[PDB]
């Protein structure tokens, strides 16, 4: 009966949200007229309207949804478009929108939020892709910041895969998308799309995969993230208990998440699973979410959460196991501080995903110092670039000055320190 | 949803004013007496880039056109499209300079842009959805590139929001049109460098170079050649009329390829040309025709790779399509192929998505290739004014209507600042 | 009973006195030729026909001769609809010196006639625009003789004000200034709802584009039926005339409070949304959906006066209410506690066929006096001052009776209010 | 019940009253023979407005037609119409006017005015009351000028209150007429200033321009261009014949037009006026094609606005209109544009909306505009009043003719002193 109000932004945040919608409403009889507990409130005629706060800047951009089958489910006034468009980048993205498009929903934000009953927390999708995904982010969470208190706003993400990278161009606003990052955190995960290409490849038998089949699966990532307020309370977590109880302090939020469900209908239904198997795959180097070797760092505390046919006796067997475990180079100041959630709902699909009917489900949720490999990758190549002064005009014309970036450069190396001040021992 | 205005001026911009709407005019189902004949009801929602209501349900194309003489904007209009324009906006000319640049700059369409800038503020009065007008010229005539480039003077110097994609027309001079279309070329490569956002090189050799090496056409037409010059290129402008994954529009467009505000060359391919005797041994997807682009065969425009560096990269790509494959082969021969590829650039593309692939293919990749390295072909041109500089090959002829030698030589001090703008990166 | 007659003038008057009594007889039964198969406004005849009292007084004969041949031709008794000759043609000077005092006799030997027969009555509710002449040149004559003819009773007006951006005319702010002053000692309680804020809640809440205009008088005539539901039907606390005559003005040289009716929604957009008693007291005081384009985030609210109507409960309302004094992201009083007056009615509204406000079971109309109503005067202040300073249009004027000096002494006392605005808004110590 | 009394001055004058007669008798549904024809009965209900019923059901107009050769009024008595008139009310003298405006002032015509004003008082004493008189005429010959301004004049006196209307044709220099033509038109605007209410300007220099570029016909002769430009804008005035939301009949407007009482010269227009072929390709919304004029390409008068400022201006509409879409495109059009319009008036525009179209038309519109680039006008006929003066060059048809010499002074320093009030306002 927890209530919380979700983002779906871009391309990538569209399609989770198909994804993300589509499985809200079916595990809650949601039939597209509104008559048939945790997102909405009902009328007169007393039907499913889901509070939204959602910011979109295209031509077309939820036409397609507008068209599509769920066309009378979300009511219209709360999706936001506008007559004009925002460029893509960093730059116009932030700053030929803030007259426009988020200072007249600033005053529709009255409706979504008020009538929830326990007022706890936002989901919020994002890509760091380009100007729309990232740049967009920005001006939402200053005004949600600025407004809302001590509301949790949990941050996924597409991290740009370590070689592969593609949008309107990256770095210039990804050093901004994490100097956002840097104003409101709670907790930010990323996905690399090629380690979900490759488990695509060969833990799902998906030859040629597609389109479709990440975000359904980052469908039930935010569906076992959070809800633990949706569904039943044995030890009954929220995302209050997630974005304390992960990571400490505002400079380093950046988990990484196998699942139970990464693994497909046709290959391992066959498998049989219990705890101990599943949380060994879940902390194996090889299905990681992000594209980091999970060896080469220090865990900091793995804040689990948990779906399917688990038990108090096996998950605190595993928890221990894991705890012991030495392969996994634990930290230096405690080995514990962990955090469990319980619910109970065995893994039968959607549609148009290609997962199994098992019983059980668990979802790792973890925190290592071993992407710093991956975060100095990306800061190598925006200080390889930027002192050619390549790609000035465009985000120098609308507000991202020269020494602007710079400074942007030098928080990001003083984040570094805090990434070695974290990872290493003191005394 | 997002209007243009398909800016065209000369006997090549009348006669582009076919070819470009065709491919249109067979998109969103065009009659030739303007009422709908197409199927789906997403061609009908969209369609208000270009045309405009009328009673009866009529659309009818708002695109500012220039012509030279009267005797070559009839020949396009008894065509199977010539119905369907309303014949105001074409604008025309009494006299043309003839192979010349400026007998209708100063004082013969003295008149004639005093009269259509009464009809761009006319028909692009409503540009509450407008993101850029297409403008392409013809640079060795004298009312499409005097005119159209006093349409680029008394626009460009009051709004400077509008994208400008030329398909406008270099003579390429190894076997020129013309002997003398280098002079009104210097004016033009430099009145390329003001003001020009997204711009490919047509030569018209490289067009010529199409149909026999590539599409096995033995006796080719300009009319076969114009749906390469604008009609397939005109696949870059496909996101603000059809949707798709990662939507565009031209002025979101507009704003990542432009690093450094002159410098304006690319070299593209719309990567179906196989012939019908190759159109058998074809799988027509995403991979297979970008990596067929990727050859010394396949340009619209000017250089052979491996002449030079690789500044920008563009695409935009068609249909319900793979989004790994994409990005697979995409690095797969960026980071192998290390030799040729700049070492300062990561992620210069803008992959965009558009959904309604072009009609009668099953699946187009589409790619274009972005650059700045032309100048294995630009300075070629250059070293060829100063012949007709020094000796004043028609400096009589010129200076007589409204004419100093101070024009022309500020476009001897200035042409080269372009040549002084890669000066950076030789 | 205690009933009260309705009066209308010019083209304002009678274009939205024919539909505010097309919503009389859709409320109760009445069919329009009148006999049904309410006695406030209504009156009987020996057989069982009824006519209600309502004088239609024009001067341009082509607007009321719609009422004479339309589909209410027997409903109105015909000695009730005064017609003129000649038009005012937009002057103050002509429809108050000139060209009205033919018709001060009439109307005024016809309003003994519906009063005569009134038993105990209450008030004159007039319709009247400040733009043109018959509206406001005979509405100020009109005014000043109901006040020496009939005592001290409720007058009650409305406006179609001259909007800052848009007008309809050059000569509206000579019209204006001058219907104020002349008016500002004889009304008790008018109505701004400019014309223009009118057209874009249509855009934004009710989204009909291109409103003619018919869709503009149905959701005035909204408001006409929510102010006088008290008198016709049975609550749990009716407001008469008299009842929020006083508690809305604090000083009688200001008496201009605004109007707001809170649910405005399309019928595609009431599948989704609750109706609830506390979320439709928000929507009143967002500067979105008013309706006079002056925000009061720059001023501080005199009084406010609602009144409900529908499915309420009078729990919920004072639920509300507290919700709304509490917060900062809208704006209230400094000195003035209390504040406010709530009305409680029982029939919903009825929804006219043909109409756009789909069925809603609970709506609410608001009135609120503001302190920033200054800035819709500072406005006009300059405007009629860029007019005056080079002595524009005056000669139309001066031509029948007026003075030069009455453009200054009515310049003069409008330059005065301002400050009459501005000592009362000052805080005290 | 609001009448108007149509009078014609010339040869000018006859050709627009029987085109002028022609269109409202379509309106109204009236036959050739004089009979009622019509399906609404929203046509009769204003009819006694232009006509008179007669004998028998039939309607008549109330028109004073005048010329001084008998040669033009024949031809109105068998025309297309024209056998509705009454025949008493043809008046006609048997000497022409020499094309002169001398003698169409004093000696020649003044035997006329005496018959003339004869009629009008019959044509009055039937009324309930009037508006006002109609006069259409042009400035170019004795039979139209010289009469048209002693027939202001002997009016003005006895029938003050009600208003004055006038059509003239002003002349143009590259296409001019008559040698007599700035000698005339300067001579007659002197007594055209003091008695007239409200004028209009309407030169055939403009009406062959947008005959030729507008609606793109081959041989515009003086029928197919008088009928489809100038007999077509006089019906103004539905407001006062036809009900509407916002209505606002000929009185009513002129007050919005004249802010001091010697500036009363307007340049109107018509909105729809396509061609044969671009009817079927245009849109008939109400967009801003013809309704920003300000490239002006359809303009019924000479000048035009980018060389002055708008003082104020009309546009009176006529279908089933949105009253929103009137307003804001008053808005695309005093800011899109932004300093040809005065600068200490800031609401110029006075609307009107009724609700019969014309004819064939789904939408219609009137545009009647009040400019201080009126003032090249009445330079440029000065200029060509001077030279000519200055030499004595036609005088001696004038001084023989019991005008002196001082009255030529006279109508050059005022004629200068109107080019001196609009100068004023020029920027200000
Ligand atoms: N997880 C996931 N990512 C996708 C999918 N399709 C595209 N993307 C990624 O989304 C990233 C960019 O974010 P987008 O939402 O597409 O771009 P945007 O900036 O938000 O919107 P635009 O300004 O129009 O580009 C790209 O790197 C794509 O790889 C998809 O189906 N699933
Ligand atoms: N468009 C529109 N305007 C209306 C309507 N009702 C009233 N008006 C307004 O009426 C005001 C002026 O009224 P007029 O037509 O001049 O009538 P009047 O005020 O009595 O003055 P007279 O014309 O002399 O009768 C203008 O502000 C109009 O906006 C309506 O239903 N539609
Ligand atoms: N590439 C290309 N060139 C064209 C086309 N139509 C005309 N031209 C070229 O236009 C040039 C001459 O056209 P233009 O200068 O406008 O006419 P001119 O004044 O007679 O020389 C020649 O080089 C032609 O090759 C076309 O469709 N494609
Ligand atoms: N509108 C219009 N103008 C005309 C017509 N015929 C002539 N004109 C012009 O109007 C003027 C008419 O001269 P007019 O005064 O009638 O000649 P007069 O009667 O003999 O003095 C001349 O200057 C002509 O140029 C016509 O049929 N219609
Ligand atoms: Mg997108
Ligand atoms: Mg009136």
């Amino acid at each position: 009966m927890r209530e919380c109000i979700s983002v779906h932004v871009g391309q990538a945040g569209v399609q989770i949200g198909n994804a993300c919608w589509e499985l809200y409403c079916l595990e809650h009889g949601i039939q597209p007229d509104g008559q048939m507990n945790t997102f909405f409130s009902e009328t007169g005629a007393g039907k499913h309207v889901p509070r939204a706060v959602f910011v979109d800047l295209e031509p077309t951009v939820i036409d397609e949804v507008r068209t599509g089958t769920y066309r009378q489910l979300f009511h219209p006034e709360q999706l936001i478009t506008g007559k004009e468009d925002a460029a893509n980048n960093y730059a116009r993205g932030h700053y030929t929108i803030g007259k426009e498009l988020i200072d007249l929903v600033l005053d529709r934000i009255r409706k979504l939020a008020d009538q929830c009953t326990g007022l706890q927390g936002f989901l919020i999708f994002h890509s760091f892709g380009g100007g729309t995904g990232s740049g967009f982010t920005s001006l939402l969470m200053e005004r949600l910041s600025v407004d809302y208190g001590k509301k949790s706003k949990l941050e996924f993400s597409i991290y740009p895969a370590p070689q592969v990278s593609t949008a309107v161009v990256e770095p210039y606003n990804s050093i901004l998308t994490t100097h956002t990052t840097l104003e409101h955190s709670d907790c930010a995960f990323m996905v690399d799309n090629e380690a979900i290409y490759d488990i695509c490849r060969r833990n799902l038998d998906i030859e040629r995969p597609t389109y479709t089949n990440l975000n359904r699966l980052i469908g039930q990532i935010v569906s076992s993230i959070t809800a633990s307020l949706r569904f039943d309370g044995a030890l009954n977590v929220d995302l209050t208990e997630f974005q304390t109880n992960l990571v400490p302090y505002p400079r380093i939020h950046f988990p990484l998440a196998t699942y139970a469900p990464v693994i497909s209908a046709e290959k391992a239904y066959h498998e049989q699973l219990s705890v101990a198997e599943i949380t060994n795959a879940c902390f194996e180097p090889a299905n990681q979410m992000v594209k980091c070797d999970p060896r080469h760092g220090k865990y900091m505390a793995c804040c689990l959460l948990y779906r399917g046919d688990v038990v108090p006796k096996d998950v605190n067997a595993a928890i221990a196991t894991i705890k012991t475990k030495r392969t996994i180079q634990f930290v230096d100041w405690c080995p514990t501080g962990f955090k469990v959630g319980i619910n109970y709902q065995p893994p039968t699909v959607v549609p148009g995903g290609d997962l199994a009917k098992v019983q059980r489900a668990v979802c790792m949720l973890s925190n290592t110092t071993a992407i710093a490999e991956a975060w100095a990758r990306l800061d190598h190549k925006f200080d390889l670039m930027y002192a050619k002064r390549a790609f000035v005009h465009w985000y120098v014309g609308e507000g991202m000055e020269e020494g602007e970036f710079s400074e942007a450069r030098e928080d990001m190396a003083a984040l570094e320190k805090d990434y070695e001040e974290v990872g290493m021992d003191s005394v | 949803m997002r209007e243009i205005v398909h800016l065209q001026a000369g006997q090549c911009g009348n006669q582009i004013g076919a070819k470009f709407w065709e491919v249109i005019s067979d998109e969103h189902g065009i009659d030739p007496t303007g009422t709908y004949h197409g199927d789906s009801d997403l061609q009908l929602e969209r369609i208000n880039v270009y045309y405009n209501e009328a009673t009866g349900g009529k659309y009818v194309p708002r695109a500012v056109l220039v012509d030279l003489e009267p005797g070559t904007m009839d020949s396009v209009r008894s065509g199977p499209f010539g119905q369907i324009f309303r014949p105001d906006n074409f604008v025309f000319g009494q006299s043309g300079a003839g192979n010349n640049w400026a007998k209708g700059h100063y004082t013969e369409g003295a008149e004639l842009v005093d009269s259509v800038l009464d009809v761009v503020r006319k028909e692009a009065e409503s540009c509450d959805c407008l993101q850029g007008f297409q403008l392409t010229h013809s640079l060795g005539g004298g009312t499409g590139s005097g005119m159209g480039t006093l349409l680029i003077s008394k626009i460009r110097e009051e709004y400077p929001d509008r994208i400008m994609n030329t398909f406008s027309v270099v003579p390429s001079p190894k076997v020129s049109d013309t002997v003398v279309e280098p002079y009104n070329a210097t004016l033009s490569v430099h009145q390329l460098v003001e003001n020009t956002d997204e711009t490919y090189c047509i030569d018209n050799e490289a067009l010529y170079d199409i149909c026999f090496r590539t599409l096995k056409l033995t006796t080719p037409t300009y009319g076969d050649l114009n749906h390469l010059v604008s009609a397939t290129m005109s696949g870059v402008t496909t996101c603000l009329r059809f949707p798709g994954q990662l939507n565009a529009d031209l002025r979101k467009l507009a704003v990542n390829m432009v690093p450094f505000p002159r410098l304006h060359f690319f070299m593209p391919g719309f990567a179906p040309l196989t012939s019908r005797g190759s159109q058998q041994y074809r799988a027509l997807t995403v991979p297979e025709l970008t990596q067929q682009m990727f050859d010394a065969k396949n340009m619209m425009a000017a250089c052979d790779p491996r002449h030079g560096r690789y500044l920008t990269v563009a695409a935009v790509f068609r249909g319900r399509m793979s989004m790994k494959e994409v990005d697979e082969q995409m690095l797969n021969v960026q980071n192998k192929n290390s030799s040729y590829f700049v070492e300062w650039i990561p992620n210069n593309v803008k992959t965009a998505v558009c959904d309604i692939p072009p009609r009668g293919l099953k699946m187009s990749a589409t790619f274009i290739g972005n650059s700045t390295a032309i100048q294995e072909l630009f300075k070629r041109i250059s070293e060829q004014f100063t012949a007709m500089f020094r000796r004043k090959a028609f400096l009589h002829w010129y200076t007589g209507e409204g004419m100093d030698e101070m024009e022309f030589t500020e476009a001897e001090s200035n042409m080269n600042d372009l040549v002084s703008e890669y000066q950076q990166y030789q």
